[PDB]
């Protein structure tokens, strides 16, 4: 009988992963104080992995890798990716990016007026794009007047990048989206790529010569559904899944979603978490770390991924939450904790 | 030469004392009788062995050590043992019963009545130096004169002897071999009395020591003999440039310069490599590369925490055996480009290295395998907080409740002392956080 | 050198306590002539604990016997180890106490108990260095029950500093002599609670039910209760005698000074299949089980303080540590959360006379408290009426002193509730 | 990557490597305490001892 403690009450997967493992009978859930547990599904922030691994003779097991809020942190990922050998300043797949600290407070303030400047001469796309971690408070602009004065306004680091001004555009519609990717890596450090992703798609045409109106250019979920006023029109809840938005890449483009989008999709996945694993693998640790991450992805019109942003804390899609989080208990949890297919994950392998 | 008194308080540090004496013995070729064949200088000398053993005209060569214990069971294995020619009875000392684990009852209570007969013996050791650098401190944090009498003769060494070094080799509690349950209590009222009185503390966790002889020694339930005898290398890695020729650590002073920029965080970090068991048929020796890239491995740390989630303040290799400088900087040069080692921006990102030719000797029919070549390196790293994060809240839940609280109040400690040694701990926590964290 | 005084008062304390000698005096290889006849240098390492040494190389053991009517000790100097015991330690009155609290506690025990404290100061002045002192009796009668916790309170007044430890047999109306054992109980606890560190709760209901639903034995004795109680005297107190210390075991059991009742377990208990070897996971499932307690409360209606447990014989500790560490991460439930690690395990290499070996259990749980709740329910049944109180009115008692020992136990039985939730 | 004050002897030698530059209670209040707590453990057995006279 193995015993695991919930400590994330806002958490709408690992609150299917605990019904799951309830389910099975063979788990037991204690008071989110007990230190005897086999599994933590642990608090987003400031989690305690000081106190994981001295309980004697329990294997213990969290649903969190210390160290990987320098992949899912907007400001950390930049820095990551620009003092990264394994990434390099020269990073193919993300967008030029630049750490902005507000007056009021290393900054690459100057450093991103230079490619400014350098643009505005050349007669190129000159359009950026600010946004931080303390956000629901997005600005996208092509003067870098307003991007600087708006972070001073804030209190809070940010983030100053090349926004995508050719995005990749679904017909009928002419409208924005971003694609999210589901992807578990377990206590050995297996990455396992969900194969099920869902596009967040714009039900507003996009429109190039005004970014004011931020709701044809953010593909969010909430902004769609709350400043959107064709929400649910062409998909339900502005979610297109990967069999339509595949069959719809054969129709139009002559192309499949795989060869398109997803070898790049895997390649980012693969090459962000190699990176890290030597921080924060857990092999030789005293306890097991796996965690499920959400990759935000961009396509442009020449079919080219970039890399948006990586969350430690995702949600899922409604439609997808039993199969993951069942996928979660198989691969994650049972593996180490076994109980008395055709897998729904891709695993990218690699070299440890 | 200057001269180093151990003092080895309570059944933990009288136990790791004897194991760390018996190993000196064998390093510096004295047999149990007292007697050093290679000393060629009869009742006399200021070698570097020196430091730890005085001679007498009969050429017998005297530990500069004294054993205190409020119960007598303990010592009277010394005084019985196969060493217990090396000391005369006025270094072993001990009262008639203990402090059952109560922490008031070895400061105050016991601790009052046998104080002055401690340092009187103390001062008989002090006044054979010419040259007292200072004193080493063995002890546990769990028991109730490891962690009551400890603090107080701390204090009382601050008066008697300002100017010298206190140096602690302290055991940190662990369930595994541990059954009682108030040490918590204990490690955090010694460790707030001590902190001011102590320039360099070396923590070694229980835990840590026990999964390494299970996991590297084959031991399915260790003893404190086996946990002991390899405690008695890593304090015998720390101490040799003491009692041997060498020009790092060669005094206490040295200790607190190379690993403490801070006063309050004085709890470096112990790594050693490699522990082979002897059973094996027979070992793949390994290279310097391969020995020093495992200091930075959780696995052989004398406290488990993850050093990739600090930061280090400093750090020293300490080698012994068939190391040559060329090697270690081939092997530092490699780890650097494959490891997380964060520095401090205040303090350089460099390594003070030491070799000493002779390799680890070991006790014959031990534990520990005959290696050509091992290392010991001492990290301050903030990473170690975490052992006071999991300490410290031991006691939260304890005391949230005044649970066992009863039987500190009833040998005359206050309560309040255990709040103002929360408080204390609490900040150094603190500490370790504005030091390590961005 | 830390020797213990063990006083063994009433019916019931003596018949207990000389089949705990009986025990014990086996295990350390003393004949009932006091010589020493073992093959085992253990069985004289903590032997000095509870025997003196006198002349000859014999072994005396460091006990008063105490009673004030002489028929039961009178069984003891001719029962079976009756000429171990020192002359001079056999203490006892004419008179009796009739079953009487206040008999035992105010006027007859108050005649006797001056000479018995000078057998106790004579026992305490040749002591190296006295643990403390250990008392076996019943609360239900009168001298064990009255007189014991006079004694006690003596004991305290003279040794204020030395622990004080009792193997206490709680009434029960199953197996119950007089119907006043609720008044004595009530009376007795009180002085418990508040002049003993350590109290194993022995229930003649637990004890009987044992013998009856597990030992399969159709017709239980007293005797048959009490090789019970011999077995678990000689398993709490293995890490005395054999290669820790009363003070020492006080501090890790009892968090709080008032909440120091234990719940004793011993395992195996077989039926006369005796033969079977028992394995450690078996050995661990029956210690934890209620059918191996005898306090006769279910530890599923409370929560565990702490724990201790002590196994006894060659056996593998790697085991015994996977299998108690199962127990816990198990059940973990039904122990405090507040007390980190508050479960500990002892193992000893010399097992019981005629097991290969044994495991015995110390529980501090609240469930203790429905023990209490039971005696206070019977007390107030009676007292209420005022029913038969003549007896102890008789002797100079008030019902006043009733009403205080009543409120007494219902605060004791509140705070066990409180650190229950 | 730089090496610096090597020592060399006949037992070992030592040197320093660098990869990157930077960026009490006195013998009266110590008698106090433990005179104090001695005196709370008198009073509280004063009052053990009171409370066992009445
Ligand atoms: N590594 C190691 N730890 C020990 C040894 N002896 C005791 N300990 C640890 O020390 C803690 C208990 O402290 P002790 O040293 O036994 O107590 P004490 O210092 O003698 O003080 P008292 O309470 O008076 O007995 C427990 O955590 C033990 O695991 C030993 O020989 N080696
Ligand atoms: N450089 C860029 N170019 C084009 N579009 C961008 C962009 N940066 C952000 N976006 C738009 O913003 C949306 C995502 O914003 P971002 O992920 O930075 O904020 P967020 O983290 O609060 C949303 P989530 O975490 O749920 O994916 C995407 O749908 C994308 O269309
Ligand atoms: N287990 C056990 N209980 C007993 C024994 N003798 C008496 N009792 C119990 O003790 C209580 C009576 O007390 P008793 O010792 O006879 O009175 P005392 O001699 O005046 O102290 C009743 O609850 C009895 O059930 C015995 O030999 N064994
Ligand atoms: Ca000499
Ligand atoms: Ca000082
Ligand atoms: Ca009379
Ligand atoms: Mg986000
Ligand atoms: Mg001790
Ligand atoms: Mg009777």
């Amino acid at each position: 009988m193995y015993t695991f403690v919930v400590r994330d009450e806002n958490s709408s997967v690992y609150a299917e992963v605990s019904r799951l493992l309830l389910a099975t009978g063979q788990w037991k859930r204690l008071r989110k104080d007990n230190p005897r547990f086999n599994l933590m599904l642990g608090e987003r922030n400031r989690l305690p992995f000081g106190r994981l691994g001295h309980e004697p003779g329990l294997v213990q097991l969290v649903n969190y890798y210390r160290g990987a809020d320098k992949l899912c942190r907007k400001a950390s990922l930049v820095k990551l990716i620009k003092t990264s050998p394994e990434l390099s300043e020269s990073c193919t797949w993300f967008p030029e990016s630049y750490v902005i600290y507000p007056t009021n407070l290393t900054d690459e303030r100057e450093v991103f007026l230079a490619a400014y400047n350098r643009r505005r001469e050349g007669r190129e796309g000159n359009v950026w794009i600010a946004k931080s971690s303390a956000g629901a408070g997005i600005l996208i602009s092509s003067e870098a007047s307003e991007l600087l004065d708006f972070i001073d306004e804030q209190g809070q680091v940010h983030v100053i990048q090349k926004y995508l001004e050719k995005p990749l555009l679904l017909e009928p519609g002419h409208r924005k989206f971003d694609i999210r990717s589901w992807v578990l890596v377990d206590h050995l450090y297996n990455i396992y790529l969900y194969r099920e992703g869902v596009l967040r798609t714009s039900s507003e045409p996009y429109n190039s010569a005004n970014f004011q109106d931020k709701t044809c250019h953010l593909t969010n979920h909430c902004i769609q559904k709350e400043y959107s006023k064709n929400y649910g029109r062409y998909e339900e809840g502005n979610e297109m899944f990967f069999e339509e938005f595949n069959q719809y890449l054969m129709d139009a483009l002559n192309t499949t979603l795989e060869n398109s989008i997803l070898l790049q999709i895997k390649h980012i996945i693969r090459s962000c978490l190699m990176c890290i694993e030597p921080a924060i693998s857990t092999k030789h640790l005293h306890y097991q770390s796996f965690q499920l991450f959400g990759f935000d992805f961009m396509v442009d019109e020449e079919l080219k991924v970039w890399l948006i942003e990586v969350n430690g804390a995702p949600a899922c899609a409604q439609k997808l939450y039993a199969e993951l989080c069942q996928g979660i208990v198989d691969v994650a949890i049972s593996s180490v904790f076994p109980l008395a297919p055709t897998s729904i994950f891709i695993k990218l392998h690699h070299h440890h | 030469m200057r001269e180093c008194i151990s003092i080895h308080v309570g059944q933990a540090g009288v136990q790791i004392g004897n194991a760390c004496w018996e190993l000196y013995c064998l390093e510096h070729g004295i047999q149990p009788d007292g007697q050093m064949p290679s000393d060629k200088t009869i009742g006399g000398g200021d070698d570097s062995f020196n430091t730890f053993f005085s001679e007498t005209g009969a050429g017998k060569h005297v530990p500069r050590a004294v054993f205190v214990d409020l119960e007598p069971t303990v010592i009277d294995e010394v005084r019985t043992g196969t060493y217990r020619q090396l000391f005369h009875p006025e270094q072993l000392i001990t009262g008639k019963e203990d402090a059952a684990n109560n922490y008031a009852r070895g400061h105050y209570t016991i601790g009052k009545e046998i104080i002055d007969l401690v340092l009187d013996r103390i001062r008989k050791l002090a006044d054979q130096c010419t040259g007292l650098q200072g004193f080493l401190v063995f002890h546990s944090f769990g028991g109730g004169t490891g962690s009551g009498f400890t603090s107080l003769l701390m204090e009382r060494l601050s008066v008697d002897y300002g100017k010298k070094s206190k140096l602690e080799f302290s055991i940190y509690p662990a369930p595994q071999v541990s059954t009682a349950v108030v040490e918590p209590y204990n490690s955090i009222l010694t460790t707030h009395t001590t902190l001011e009185h102590s320039d360099c503390a070396f923590m070694v966790d229980n835990e840590a020591i026990y999964d390494i002889c299970r996991r590297n020694l084959d031991i399915e339930r260790p003893t404190y003999t086996n946990l002991n005898r390899l405690i008695s290398q890593i304090v015998s890695s720390i101490t040799a440039s003491l009692r041997f020729d060498g020009a790092l650590n060669v005094d206490l002073t040295e200790f607190q310069t190379n690993l403490v920029p801070y006063p309050r965080i004085h709890f470096p970090l112990a790594t050693y490599a490699p522990v082979i068991s002897a059973e094996k048929a027979y070992h793949e020796q390994l290279s310097v590369a391969e020995i020093t890239n495992a200091c930075f491995e959780p696995a052989n740390q004398m406290v488990k925490c993850d050093p990739r989630h600090g930061k280090y303040m400093a750090c020293c290799l300490l080698y012994r055996g068939d190391v040559v400088p060329k090697d270690v900087n081939a092997a530092i040069a490699t780890i650097k480009t494959k490891r997380s080692i964060q520095f401090v921006d205040w303090c350089p990102t460099g390594f003070k290295v030491g070799i000493n030719y002779q390799p680890p000797t070991v006790v014959p029919g031990g534990d520990l395998a005959k290696v050509q070549r091992a290392v010991c390196m001492l990290s301050n790293t903030t990473a170690i907080a975490e052992a006071w994060a999991r300490l410290d809240h031991k006691f939260d839940l304890m005391y949230a409740k005044r649970a066992f609280v009863h039987w500190y109040v009833g040998e005359g400690m206050e309560e309040g002392e255990f709040s103002e040694a929360r408080e204390d701990m609490a900040a150094l926590e603190k500490d370790y956080e504005e030091v390590g964290v961005d | 050198m830390r020797e213990i005084v063990h006083i063994q008062a009433g019916q019931c304390g003596n018949q207990i306590g000389a089949k705990f000698w009986e025990v014990i005096s086996d295990e350390h290889g003393i004949d009932p002539t006091g010589s020493y006849h073992g093959d085992s240098d253990l069985q004289l390492e903590r032997i000095n604990v509870y025997y003196n040494e006198a002349t000859g190389n014999k072994y005396v053991p460091r006990a008063i016997l105490v009673d004030l009517e002489p028929g039961t000790m009178d069984s003891v100097r001719s029962g079976p180890f009756g000429q171990i015991f020192r002359p001079d330690n056999f203490v006892f009155g004419q008179s009796g106490a009739g079953n009487n609290w206040a008999k035992g506690h105010y006027t007859e025990g108050a005649e006797l108990v001056d000479s018995v404290l000078d057998v106790v100061r004579k026992e305490s002045e040749s002591c190296d260095c006295l643990q403390g002192f250990q008392l076996t009796h019943s609360l239900g009668g009168g001298t064990g029950s009255g007189m014991g916790t006079l004694l006690i309170s003596k004991i305290r007044e003279e040794y204020p500093d030395r622990i004080m430890n009792t193997f206490s047999v709680m009434p029960s109306p199953k197996v119950s002599d007089t119907v006043v054992e609720p008044y004595n109980a009530t009376l007795s606890v009180h002085q418990l609670v508040e002049n003993t560190d350590e109290t194993y709760c022995i229930d003649n209901e637990a004890l009987y039910d044992i013998c009856f639903r597990t030992l399969k034995l159709t017709t239980p004795t007293y005797g048959d209760l009490n090789h019970l109680v011999s077995a678990t005297m000689s398993g709490v107190t293995t890490c005395l005698r054999f290669p820790a210390d009363l003070r020492k075991l006080a501090v890790n059991m009892v968090p709080f000074p008032r909440l120091h009742f234990f719940m004793p377990g011993f395992a195996p208990l077989t039926s006369r299949q005796q033969y079977r070897a028992l394995t450690v996971p078996e050995l661990t499932q029956q210690m934890f089980d209620s059918k191996n307690m005898m306090a006769a409360c279910d530890p599923r209606h409370g929560r565990y303080l702490t724990v201790a447990a002590i196994f006894r014989g060659r056996m593998s500790m790697k085991e015994v540590d996977e299998q108690m560490l199962n127990v816990q991460n198990k059940n973990s439930s039904y122990f405090v959360e507040w007390i980190p690690n508050n479960v500990k395990t002892a193992v000893c290499d010399i097992p019981p006379r005629g097991l290969k070996m044994s495991a015995t259990f110390i529980g501090n749980s609240t469930a203790i408290q429905e023990l209490f709740k039971r005696i206070s329910e019977q007390f107030t049944a009676m007292f209420r009426r005022k029913a038969f109180l003549h007896w102890y009115t008789g002797e100079g008692m008030d019902e006043m002193e009733f009403t205080e020992a009543e409120s007494n136990m219902n605060d004791l039985v509140s705070e066990y509730q409180q650190y229950q939730d | 990557m730089e090496v610096i004050e090597l020592n060399k002897c006949t037992s070992g030698q030592s040197f320093e490597v660098i990869l990157k530059p930077p960026s009490d209670p006195s013998l009266e209040e110590i008698q106090k305490k433990l005179e104090a707590a001695e005196e709370r453990r008198k009073y509280q057995e004063a009052e053990l001892l009171k409370h066992l006279a009445e």
